[PDB]
């Protein structure tokens, strides 16, 4: 039960190394990247549109860090007047 | 009381005992 | 709120990019002029006449390349290499320039890369095939980045990531929105351990494509769990199901898993424990009515029948995955740990021994395997090899959270006698683990600490065997109490020590 109790606090942590399958990368995987030559250029240039607000709100809760804040101004170099 | 409230047999090491309290049909190959 | 799927992003995008890109009709001018025909690959398309009527007509290579995916999509690597063969063989391919030429050796090394990958065996000789495939599309057309990430994958394969690292380090420079190269320069620094370096990538590719495969969410949800955050792997794993509910197996899989661990360290109850431990049974049941031989999920179901008792079973799930799986040892050790844990019932001391050694060398990661390895030279009365062994496991791994191999330290230590200070530092550390576990303290340990301050403070053994005999409450013994009113007499407390003694 001793060796039972260890595998219960280790369950199955050095067995998620062969389930890095999915980080493998191959091109033809995405169905609209080749239709045309330019096809990645087009896509990666079709989510230029999009931006972080278009993304699902459960999707931008996955963002998590490892909001602005109104005195903090973006520098300019002209001011007006 | 909830951390001595989850300290039970499977914590105790009794787990085993608990499984095989549990009873499942497979469709097993072997 | 908007519904999270796949026609979320679809909807996010034009319809240009929603149904375009996932035709499964291909439009084919024919060489006759504006005659065109159009091939559904719904219906079971032939690789060679396609090819020969492609060829008649000397259609646009983007027709060939695009047929060729799709047949990649229907798993016919065959199919689409002997489409690039003929492609190249097509006077289109020999009157245009040697980029398009190049492309198609591209093609042709993914088509080995996928024949590797859905197979993982013949290693060298697909690697070589896409070795040659790559050099000559460099040779024919060197400006494509496309060969430059074919060149970092076929570094990555070969293990050479500090020259795949490089080529992320140009493509960067090239342009900062190449997703594939984040995909890689991430799947390097997971294979570097850089679990936080490849979160930023995978979530930077996420933000840029949401449906792009491979899922970076698979990486971010790996992530959470090295960063401890389980709850949300397992959300984001979720999403990405409702995203890719199809040929994502590995996802339902990693969901299991979490829902095991879960149950296993979070039910506050028994019947909670039943409860929770049935539904991942039943879920992984389920994910087994698609794949049947799956060798992790053999593995699994490996332990739970080891704890109902069904030891043969075992072993032919453990014999079979070992027949499949040999190339991973990790496969390799999990089955000689489970093999050496039902020998250990058969009491086959030195075979239990053998077994955990050869799951140590097969994966040195599995400390259970040592720890068996251990408990089996402990049991052929190994005192001294066992403490050897302990010793060098210990100091080769001072920073591992073995609380079970500290207490068995303190344990032999104590036995020694000699070594109390190394028996008090163990146990004081196997006490701290189990309390930040939220796990029983083993009112053993207290024993033991109590009798090695025997010769050193009276006063932490005292407290010591109050703690013990607090956890034990009614399994108070009688040499607990006897030493408990010896204590009080040693300290002059006439009323504790003669209740003690009562």
């Amino acid at each position: 039960r001793l060796l039972s109790a260890l595998f219960s606090k280790d369950n199955f942590r050095y067995l998620m190394n062969e389930t890095s399958d999915g980080l493998d990368v191959n091109y033809l995987r995405i169905p609209g990247i080749i239709e045309n030559e330019k096809s990645l250029g087009k896509l990666f240039s079709s989510y230029k549109n999009l931006a972080i607000e278009n993304l699902h709100p459960d999707d931008r809760l996955l963002l998590v860090d490892p909001s602005p804040v109104f005195f903090l101004r973006r520098p300019q170099y002209v001011s007006d007047g | 009381k909830l951390e001595s409230m989850v300290k039970s047999n499977y914590r105790n090491g009794g787990l085993d005992r608990i499984i095989s309290k549990i009873d499942f049909d497979f469709d097993l190959e072997l | 709120m908007s519904l999270l799927d796949q026609d979320y992003y679809l909807s996010a995008l034009p319809e240009d990019k929603r149904a375009e890109l996932v035709t499964l009709q291909l439009t084919i001018p024919l060489k006759s002029g504006d005659e065109v025909v159009t091939i559904d690959f719904n219906e079971d398309v032939d690789v060679s006449q396609l090819c020969v009527l492609l060829e008649s007509e000397n259609a646009r290579p983007d027709l060939w390349l695009s047929a060729a995916k799709v047949f990649v999509s229907k798993g016919n690597i065959a199919g689409s290499q002997e489409i690039i063969r003929k492609a190249l063989q097509s006077n289109v391919i020999l009157d245009s320039s040697a980029s398009v030429t190049s492309l198609f050796h591209n093609f042709s090394f993914w088509l080995s890369l996928m024949e590797y990958v859905s197979t993982n065996s013949r290693e060298d000789q697909f690697l070589e095939y896409a070795s040659n495939s790559l050099q000559a599309s460099n040779s024919l057309d060197s400006g494509l980045i496309l060969n430059g990430i074919g060149n970092g994958v076929l570094y990555a394969k070969s293990r050479r990531y500090d020259e795949a690292l490089k080529e992320f380090d140009n493509l960067l420079k090239k342009k900062s929105t190449n997703i594939l190269a984040i995909l890689g320069k991430a799947q390097i620094l997971y294979k570097r351990q850089k679990y936080s370096q490849a979160l930023e990538l995978y979530q930077k590719a996420l933000t840029i494509n949401p449906l792009i495969v491979p899922d970076p969410r698979l990486g971010i949800g790996l992530c959470f769990w090295h960063l401890n955050n389980k709850q949300l792997a397992e959300q984001a794993w979720h999403n990405s199901l409702k995203v890719h509910p199809q040929n994502n197996l590995n996802t339902k899989i990693l969901i299991c898993l979490a829902k095991f661990d879960y149950c296993f360290n979070e039910s506050k109850d028994d019947d909670e424990f039943t409860a929770l431990y049935r539904e991942s049974l039943e879920f992984l049941h389920s994910c087994l009515k698609e794949d049947a031989k799956h060798p992790l999920l053999l593995m699994v179901l490996a332990s739970y029948y080891f704890s109902k008792e069904d030891y043969e079973k075992v072993e032919k799930l453990c014999n079979l995955v070992l027949k499949e799986n040999s190339r991973n040892a990790a496969f390799v050790s999990a089955s000689h740990f489970w093999l050496a844990r039902v020998a250990y019932h058969k009491e086959d001391y030195v075979q239990a021994q053998k077994q955990f050694k050869q799951a140590e060398d097969s994966q040195n990661s599995n400390t259970l395997a040592k720890l068996g390895y251990a408990q089996c030279l402990i049991a052929r009365n190994e005192v001294g090899d066992a403490t050897i062994y302990l010793e060098k496991f210990f100091k080769e791994n001072q920073d591992s959270k073995s609380s079970e191999m500290m207490l068995l330290l303190g344990i032999i230590y104590s036995q020694s006698g000699k070594s109390y200070y190394k028996a008090i530092i163990f146990l004081e550390k196997y006490v701290a683990v189990c309390q930040e576990e939220n796990y029983p303290i083993l009112p053993e340990a207290y024993l033991v600490l109590s009798r090695v301050y025997e010769n050193k403070d009276l006063n932490v053994a005292l407290d010591y065997l109050m703690k013990a005999n607090d956890i034990l409450g009614d399994k108070a013994n009688v040499y607990v109490l006897n030493n408990l009113g010896i204590y009080h007499f040693f300290r002059n407390n006439v009323s504790q020590s003669s209740d003690f003694f009562a």
